[PDB]
């Protein structure tokens, strides 16, 4: 009854393609990293994250805010906490 | 269920009759033209 | 230390644009324009600016801290947390006699 | 600003027949306005 | 959808029942059955409050006065 | 044979059973815990058929018995309007406190119930007694009974505690012997009857007033001098500390009707200032230091020292409303606080062996039933309408303000900061987050005997505070002889 | 007519209005109690008792154009 | 002044929407139909459209 | 609290000096409620805020001696007030029980009956002409200036900046809530009627439905009382001469009655002023909100406008204090009798 | 007595019950102390007792009219 | 009647409250709603008797303080305040108790809840009612122990907690 | 969702989610009562009841069907 793992996956996934900066949107996948797969930085990074916060209604700390770097992470992640709406 | 949007409106539609309704007639008096005698 | 602490700032700082200004408009205008900010000094090397560069910028985020910045309701200091807590121990007692 | 611009009042106070005498329970009470200085 | 109340009682597990420990007699039937028994009898306990022997001798005062118009003329 | 000698050797009859059952028939344990409970409610039945009996406009003593065998020492035994209410307390009170320590006392069980019963009938002697020296007699021999059920059945600090009790309570008392003896020597006699038609002088009354005051104030307890209730109420057994909260603490306040308003008239109304400072000094220092007191055990204790602030203020306001106020106030403080340590000295402390405030948390999550009755137990502590306490506190506070005004404000704070730390303790024991994470073994709820002898007190505090005219209906008559004052048209009609 | 205290004790009329208007102060208040205080149904006579109402405030009103300029346009409150 | 490059008033004069951003296809759905300045405020007043014609065939 | 002092009339009426303060307290409790509502961030923190400004102007209306008006006020305030925080709180269920301002914006498309309830009900607290709020609060106004007086004038003043920060509140509320941009997350809005999903469609669209018959119909029964009830019954509390409260309920002295001239003293600007500064200060507040809206920005980082959002915000600062100076001092108190 | 039920006994907060139960033996007479003793024990009941003399049987209230005063002395 | 509208939320509140694991969720709803209910229909009935009549009346029970001069007394007295007054109370309570059947139908404590609700309204009839400043008292204490345990509803929430101590000591 | 619990603590409101099997069966018993003693309420009130002004027999009055000292007023102004 919870969030599943298709709806999370759909839910990003339309989410990063929001960038003008990604490399492409048939570059993403559940396994692609954030900097390796997919084009991004140490610093646009970070705005993913504040962006994931904002349209799941969750707060990132800061100390779980930097072993996130990859789209799988993010999809655990959200899994883990069940006050995600 | 579109019976939300009928009672919405209604009470709006309501609301606003009443006050040309009430504007009508109580209008004149509290705007220093006619006392009520 | 002197890389994590630095993008933290940057949250806190966007946080605290949307904080003042509710508008999505605007906080956009003013969000491009503080990553600019941590665009220009990217390149800073030497240690001794870098902890100096980062302890005055903590003082602009105290220097413009909103009196009460937004919290997600289930978020530590939202509307909702701890509002229902289950009890942590779901076993029946041990047979005790009182 | 208000005590040194606010109005004078409009009218008279009220005359009362009697003052108000006895249905304000008497002399041992307080009555009402009747030709009284102003 | 709800769910069936639940709980030990005393804490009574539904496998077993409650055990007398020794004082619930002498305190259902002793301590509380005669506080009950005093209580019927106290319904029958006569008055005898110093206000409704004043209130009997004031209220010939205050009808020997405009007040309290008595019964009979005299 | 007067029922008032039925009252005090019922009790001995079952020390005499308890003892002597062994060599009538390896007996169990049981019956001697039943032998005493059944002892405790015929005391009871008795008490109940004497406030039947009662009348509650006569000034002549009652239920005495004629002795015609006058030695230099006799017991002498009545009962008025003002002690009887005292009396049914103490019997109502001492069935609980047996069963309220049903299971905890686990050795020494003859010499546990042997000592309840023997401050039964010592208690009730206290308050039976028609003699000033009588009453000092029964006032000061409750000490080697409570010293020894310290020492054997308190908790750590139990020597300290039981050394404090004794030594406050003899040294106060022996100011209020020499002023006893004092007035002896005057009178000849202190047998009520004889001793309440003297005058004394008024400088007499004065050194008659302290050194009776000097007594009282250490067993009221007023701060500076309250040590020993703080170490004593908390180290004793629960059944115990039931005893010392609810009776003990109380003979005090029957004292001042008979040693001070009655006989010391003028130095009451002189020396109202002293009095009416201490009592307004300790109703603001008991109740700061009860909201930072951890042991919830002691908490609770200290706030008694608060509330016996409040109706011994109420004693000396030479008020009608004042005097039976405070004869409601320690009648419900009575019942409150043999609920109270219940609730923390039998509830909590059996089941975490700890008295600190620290480990407890969101109790009601697992127990109910304990916050149900622990919460009305707090609104009744903090004087909320409906219970007898609001009724004794605000009828004692009218009187203490209208006889000192200012000092009557100043105990008046006491609405305010006696709610402030019955709420903050039910708060962070009862509510205050889900459950405290140092229980690491989940606990039972109320047990029948834990919810009986709560529901019995909640319902006594609750019954007379709707209807506290049961208990001020027999008292109005007999404090009416213990006002000092007249009227300008309503004296020495002719 | 003025009325008098005697049917105006029994009329339990309101203290602050017992003046020289009350008179059309008692039938005003049936109407309230007849037809239960509804603002539509006696705004006939309703009328008639505020309009006596604006006379006895007018007559109060200019007994201060004497008043006022006796204290040369003073502060009267 | 201000070692950080940031000054107050800048910060102020880039308060506006973006000639560009990396973001408008993330957060254009919210300036949209159903979101538009006049859809917005199509209902603002609910009931007044209809009880304007009813009120005018009540005066006539 | 209002009752009491009603209930009391008899004993205050003979003690103008309560009368004053009862006035005054009012005049302050109204003002300082506004301001502070006004930048209140939670929903629920604004509606409190205004039921202290409204009991305000029940207490200031009592020590008028007017204690027909506070009776009115009181029953009219209850009926639009239960209406405002029953349809707030149909927000916050709709919401995922969000309660900041922050986070919602075009939800007029999803809650259609909460908003027109919410907007009854806020004109009513306005004193919009017509409206069962007007018919109270806008008296005790008028009777303010009815009593020719300084303290009258001058609370008729202080009382009119409170009536303009209510209506900045209200439409605060309002728009911020149905009539602005989104500011919430996708899942308040997404609709069914966009696919945005694959093998899903059949949940995570939540997009912010109304509520079901138990949650909708109080707030329809408590619309009509906020557009009719005070029309019905303001001849029994105001009237003229109206004689309900002739069992000694509600006393009034002759002396200081102000009924008579507050109908025909006034000039009639007065009377009608607190609808023209209704109108011109809520055109404003939707001016300064998504037709200029910058200026609100540059006044929230101007360094005097940062200082006074946070003294307003911190409802100035008096639970600060309160902490600091009363209840930490009464803990260390405690402290020294228990240590020392 | 009889066995409770298992308690994690935190370390530091047995400790400082242990501290604040032991607390009386480790008082001294210092500057501050004193100040502190005198205040609360001396100055202040001293206070409210002299006030409660010099207002003692200054008011009532018991029937007052108008005409009459609260003060009787 | 007027004797009737004083105890009838106080019957549903005793049912939902000690007796709710055998009245359940519905039926503790069912009895507190209808109690506010039926108790609303008379306070309406109550305004047309007292205030349009210009009949007040008076009920004593029995006395609650007796003491020397002064009688307090459980007494209640209807008057044009008491049943005006009556009418917000009573209309509102029971449109919060129909508001709560779908607003708390997720809440897990949800006979304590209606109980409570039910447990106010008696207080602040008790508050309007009385003859006299003591029994009014009753109503005003009442009052701030159901806001008291209300605010702290969720007692697991540190915040609710703090709340209701500021509201209980102001 | 439904939060979990102990199933082990006895509450007299209920606990979590306590709808009894018989819920219906028993509120029909509390609701009878609830209506027996109001009723007695009323019985007591009604007698009780004390005014000093009599409705006027043209008015809407309901209380006028039971409470007795107006009841044997009208049976009284019926005697001429
Ligand atoms: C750590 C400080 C301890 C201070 C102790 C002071 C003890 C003082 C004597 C104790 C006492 C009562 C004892 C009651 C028991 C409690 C005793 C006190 C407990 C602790 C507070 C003895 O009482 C006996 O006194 C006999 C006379 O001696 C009388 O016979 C009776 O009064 C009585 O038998 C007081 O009686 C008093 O009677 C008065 C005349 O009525 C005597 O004269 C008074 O003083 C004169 C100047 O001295 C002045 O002219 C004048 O003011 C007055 O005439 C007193 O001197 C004193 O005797
Ligand atoms: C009296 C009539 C109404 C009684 C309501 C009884 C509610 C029962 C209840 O709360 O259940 C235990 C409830 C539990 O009910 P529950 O159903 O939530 O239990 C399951 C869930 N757990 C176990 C987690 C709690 O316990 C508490 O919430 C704590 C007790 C505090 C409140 C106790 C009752 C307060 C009301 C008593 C009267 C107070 C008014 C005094 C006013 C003074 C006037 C001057
Ligand atoms: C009234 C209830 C009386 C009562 O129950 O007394 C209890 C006790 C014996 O009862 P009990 O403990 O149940 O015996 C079980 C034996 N298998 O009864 C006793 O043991 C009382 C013994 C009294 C001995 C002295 C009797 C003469 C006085
Ligand atoms: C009143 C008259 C004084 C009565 C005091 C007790 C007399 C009764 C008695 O003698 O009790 C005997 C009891 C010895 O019992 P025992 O055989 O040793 O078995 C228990 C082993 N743990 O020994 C005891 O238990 C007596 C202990 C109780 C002491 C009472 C307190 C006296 C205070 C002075
Ligand atoms: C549930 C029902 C409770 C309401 C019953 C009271 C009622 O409806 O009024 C009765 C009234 C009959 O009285 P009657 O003498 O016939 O008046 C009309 C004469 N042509 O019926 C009438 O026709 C009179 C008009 C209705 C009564 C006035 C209603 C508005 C008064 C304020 C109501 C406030 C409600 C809150
Ligand atoms: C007027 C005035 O000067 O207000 C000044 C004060 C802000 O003081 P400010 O100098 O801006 O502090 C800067 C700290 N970085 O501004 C304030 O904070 C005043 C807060 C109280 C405001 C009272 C209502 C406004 C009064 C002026 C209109
Ligand atoms: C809850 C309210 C309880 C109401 C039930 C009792 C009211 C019945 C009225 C009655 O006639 O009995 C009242 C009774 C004594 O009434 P009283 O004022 O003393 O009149 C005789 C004066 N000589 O007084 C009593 O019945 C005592 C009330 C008991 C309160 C606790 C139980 C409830
Ligand atoms: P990616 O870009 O993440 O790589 C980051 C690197 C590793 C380059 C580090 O940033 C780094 O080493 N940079 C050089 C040295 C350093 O540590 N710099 C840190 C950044 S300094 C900076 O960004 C200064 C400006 C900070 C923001 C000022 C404004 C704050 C907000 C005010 C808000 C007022 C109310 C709305």
């Amino acid at each position: 009854e919870g969030l599943q793992k298709v709806e999370v996956y759909e839910r990003i996934k339309s989410l990063l393609a929001g960038f003008d900066k990604v490399n492409d949107p048939n570059n993403i996948t559940e396994t692609a990293h954030f900097a390796n797969d997919l084009g991004l930085d140490s610093l646009d990074t970070v705005e993913v994250v504040m962006a994931i916060e904002e349209e799941f209604s969750i707060e990132i700390p800061d100390k779980d805010a930097d072993q996130i770097h990859s789209v799988d992470k993010a999809i655990e992640y959200i899994l883990r906490q069940p006050d995600a709406h | 269920s579109r019976v939300h949007r009928f009672l919405a409106t209604g009470l709006g539609a309501s609301m606003w009759f009443w006050i040309f309704y009430r504007a009508k007639k109580d209008g004149p008096v509290l705007l220093g033209w006619k006392h009520p005698w | 230390s002197n890389r994590q602490a630095a993008l933290s700032l940057y949250r806190r700082a966007l946080k605290l644009a949307l904080d003042w200004t509710v508008h999505r408009n605007l906080w956009r205008g003013q969000a491009l324009y503080i990553r600019s900010l941590f665009e220009k000094n990217r390149n800073v090397t030497d240690p001794r600016l870098q902890r100096a560069l980062l302890k005055e910028t903590e003082k602009l985020l105290e220097k413009w801290k909103h009196p009460d910045p937004y919290c997600p309701p289930t978020a530590p200091g939202g509307s909702k947390y701890e509002r229902n807590l289950p009890v942590p121990n779901l076993e029946p007692p041990p047979p005790l006699k009182f | 600003v208000v005590k040194l611009t606010y109005p004078d009042r409009v009218s008279y106070p009220r005359e009362f027949e009697g003052g108000l005498e006895r249905e304000l329970g008497g002399a041992g009470a307080v009555r009402a306005f009747l030709c009284l200085d102003d | 959808q709800y769910d069936p109340p639940t709980g030990w009682l005393w804490g009574v597990r539904p496998g077993e029942k409650y055990q007398n420990e020794g004082w619930e007699g002498p305190f259902f039937y002793g301590f509380w059955g005669s506080l009950i028994v005093f209580a019927i009898a106290y319904a029958y306990k006569p008055d005898t409050s110093i206000q409704t022997w004043a209130l009997e001798e004031a209220r010939r005062r205050l009808e020997a006065e405009g007040i309290l118009e008595d019964p009979n003329p005299t | 044979m007067s029922l008032l000698y039925v009252l005090l050797i019922i009790p001995i009859i079952g020390i005499f059973l308890i003892s002597t059952i062994d060599s009538f028939y390896f007996f169990n344990v049981s019956y001697y815990k039943k032998i005493a409970l059944i002892t405790t409610i015929l005391n009871l039945i008795v008490s109940l058929i004497i406030y039947i009996l009662f009348d509650f406009s006569n000034n002549q003593f009652q239920f005495i018995q004629e002795n015609l065998d006058l030695s230099f020492y006799d017991i002498y035994l009545g009962v008025d309007g003002v002690s009887i209410y005292f009396v049914l307390l103490t019997t109502i009170i001492m069935p609980i406190a047996l069963v309220s320590n049903w299971n905890s006392i686990t050795n020494n069980i003859k010499s546990y119930l042997i000592i309840m019963l023997l401050l039964e009938t010592l208690l009730l002697a206290v308050f039976l007694v028609l003699d000033v020296l009588l009453f000092y007699i029964f006032f000061e021999s409750i000490l080697p009974p409570l010293f020894i059920l310290i020492g054997l059945f308190g908790s750590s600090n139990k020597v300290r505690a039981s050394f404090y009790i004794f030594l406050y309570t003899l040294l106060g008392s022996l100011f209020l012997l020499l002023s006893i003896l004092t007035m002896s020597s005057i009178v000849g006699t202190t047998y009520f009857d004889v001793l309440l038609k003297s005058s004394f002088e008024y400088t007499t009354q004065l050194f008659l007033f302290f050194g009776i005051f000097i007594a009282f104030a250490v067993k009221t307890p007023v701060w500076g001098l309250n040590s020993w209730l703080l170490r004593a109420h908390v180290e004793s057994p629960l059944g115990g500390s039931i005893v010392l909260a609810a009776i003990v603490l109380k003979l005090s306040l029957y004292g001042v009707f008979r040693l001070i308003l009655p006989i010391l008239p003028q130095a009451s109304l002189n020396l109202t200032y002293i009095v009416y400072a201490i009592g307004a000094i300790t109703v603001l220092y008991a109740s700061f230091s009860t909201l930072r007191t951890v042991d919830v055990k002691e908490l609770i204790a200290y706030s008694s020292v608060a509330h016996a602030a409040i109706y011994l203020m109420g004693v000396f306001s030479n008020t009608i409303q004042g005097l039976e106020g405070a004869i409601l106030l320690g009648l419900a403080h009575g019942f409150v606080s043999s609920g109270l340590f219940i609730c923390a000295g039998g509830i909590l402390y059996d089941r975490t062996g700890t008295r600190l405030i620290y480990f407890f948390r969101g109790l009601t999550q697992i127990m109910p039933l304990f916050s149900l009755f622990f919460f009305i137990l707090c609104l009744g502590n903090a004087g909320t309408p409906l219970t007898l306490n609001f009724v004794g506190e605000f009828m004692s506070l009218y009187g203490t303000l209208e006889r000192l005004p200012i000092a009557g404000m100043l105990a008046s704070t006491s609405i305010i900061f006696s709610a402030a730390y019955s709420i903050y303790m039910y708060n962070r024991i009862a509510f205050g987050g889900s459950v405290s994470l140092y229980f690491i073994d989940c606990f039972r709820d109320l047990t029948k005997r834990e919810f009986f002898i709560l529901f019995t007190l909640v319902s006594f505090t609750v019954i007379l505070g709707i209807y506290p005219s049961f208990v001020l209906d027999g008292l109005h008559y007999n404090i009416s002889s213990v006002v000092y004052g007249i009227e300008p048209n309503a004296s020495y009609l002719t | 007519r003025r009325a008098t205290r005697e049917e105006m004790r029994d009329a339990k009329v309101p203290l602050a209005y017992r003046d020289s208007c009350a008179h059309l102060l008692i039938p005003l208040n049936r109407c309230r109690y007849e037809t239960y205080y509804l603002p539509w149904k006696c705004e006939d006579e309703r009328h008639s008792y505020e309009k006596c109402q604006y006379l006895e405030f007018k007559k109060r009103v200019q007994k201060m154009e004497e008043l006022r300029e006796a204290k040369g346009g003073a502060r009267s409150n | 002044p201000n070692i950080t490059g940031f000054d107050m008033r800048e910060f102020l004069r880039h308060t506006k929407t973006p000639t560009y951003d990396p973001w408008e296809r993330h957060e254009a759905w919210r300036y949209t139909g159903r979101f538009s300045r006049f859809n917005r405020f199509k209902g603002a007043l609910p009931g007044f459209g209809i009880a304007t014609v009813a009120f005018t065939a009540y005066c006539v | 609290g209002v009752y009491l002092l009603m209930r009391s009339s008899p004993l205050i009426e003979y003690s103008s000096t309560v009368l004053l303060l009862c006035l005054w307290l009012g005049a302050i409790t109204t003002v300082f409620s506004s301001l502070i509502g006004l930048f209140q961030q939670d929903i629920k923190k604004v509606i409190a805020y205004s039921t202290m400004s409204q009991l305000g102007m029940m207490v200031l209306s009592i020590g008028l001696s007017s204690y027909n008006i506070a009776l009115f006020h009181l029953v009219n305030h209850a009926f639009y007030k239960a209406l405002l925080f029953l349809g707030a709180g149909s927000v916050i269920h709709a919401v995922a029980d969000n309660q900041d301002f922050r986070k919602f914006g075009g939800l007029i498309s999803y809650l259609p009956l909460t908003y027109s309830v919410m907007l009854i009900a806020s004109l009513s607290l306005v004193a919009f002409p017509f409206m069962t709020g007007f018919y109270s609060k806008d008296f005790i106004l008028e009777s303010a200036y009815g009593q020719f007086s300084f303290s009258g004038v001058a609370v008729y003043i202080i009382a009119t900046i409170g009536a303009i920060f209510t209506t900045l509140y209200s439409v605060k509320v309002l728009y911020l809530t149905f009539l602005s941009n989104p500011n919430g997350p996708r899942t308040y809005y997404r609709l069914a009627i966009d696919n945005f999903f694959s093998a899903q469609a059949i949940k995570s669209y939540k997009p912010a439905h109304e509520g079901d018959f138990f949650l909708t119909l109080p707030l329809v029964i408590l619309a009509l009382f906020s557009i009719f009830f005070g029309f019905i019954t303001k001849d029994i509390f105001i009237g003229l001469g109206s004689n309900f409260f002739v069992d000694n309920s509600l006393f009034i002295h002759p002396i200081h009655e102000i009924m008579i001239d507050t109908e025909f003293a006034v000039p009639v600007l007065f009377k009608l002023l607190p609808f023209i500064f209704t109108i011109s200060f809520s055109v404003i507040a939707l001016t300064l909100s998504e037709l200029l809206s910058e200026l609100v920005i540059y006044f929230k980082f101007s360094r005097f406008g940062y200082n006074i959002f946070g003294f307003f915000n911190q409802r100035f600062l008096i639970e600060f204090f309160y902490n600091k100076y009363i209840t930490n001092l009464i803990l260390n108190l405690g402290g020294q009798i228990t240590k020392i | 007595g009889l066995q409770h039920y298992k308690i994690a006994m935190d370390p530091a907060l047995v400790r400082l019950g242990s501290m604040i139960s032991n607390r009386y033996k480790y008082f001294r007479w210092t500057k501050r102390t004193a100040l502190v003793s005198f205040m609360y024990v001396v100055v202040v009941p001293s206070t409210i007792g002299y006030l409660a003399y010099k207002t003692d049987g200054l008011w009532d209230l018991r029937a007052k009219r108008r005409g009459d005063l609260i003060s009787e002395r | 009647m007027y004797l009737s509208i004083i105890i009838l939320p106080l019957l549903g509140s005793v049912v939902s409250g000690f007796f709710g694991r055998k009245v359940g969720v519905s039926g503790a709803q069912l009895i507190t709603c209808s109690s506010v209910i039926i108790t609303t229909i008379l306070s309406i009935i109550a305004f047309f008797e007292v205030g349009f009549n210009n009949i007040p009346v008076t009920i004593n029970i029995f006395r609650w303080i007796d003491s020397e001069w002064f009688i307090i007394n459980w007494g209640f007295q209807y008057d044009s305040l008491t049943v005006s007054m009556l009418i917000p109370v009573l209309i509102i309570s029971s449109l919060v108790h129909i508001y709560s059947i779908s607003y708390m139908s997720s809440d897990p404590h949800n006979q304590r809840f209606f109980s409570y609700l039910s447990l106010f309204t008696f207080m602040m009839i008790i508050l309007v009612t009385a003859n006299n400043y003591l029994l009014m008292f009753v109503g005003w204490e009442g009052v701030g122990v159901c806001s008291y345990l209300l605010v702290s509803f969720w007692f697991t929430r540190i915040a609710a907690n703090q709340s209701s101590i500021s509201a209980f000591l102001t | 969702p439904k939060i979990p619990y102990p199933k082990h603590v006895w509450s007299p409101a209920g606990g979590w989610y306590a709808q009894p099997a018989n819920w219906k069966q028993n509120t029909a018993i509390f609701g009878l009562v609830i209506f027996g003693i109001t009723a007695m309420v009323w019985k007591y009130s009604a007698e009780h009841e004390v005014r000093h002004k009599m409705p006027e027999p043209d008015r809407f009055y309901p209380s006028r069907y039971w409470v007795k000292q107006i009841k044997d007023y009208e049976r009284a102004q019926k005697e001429k």
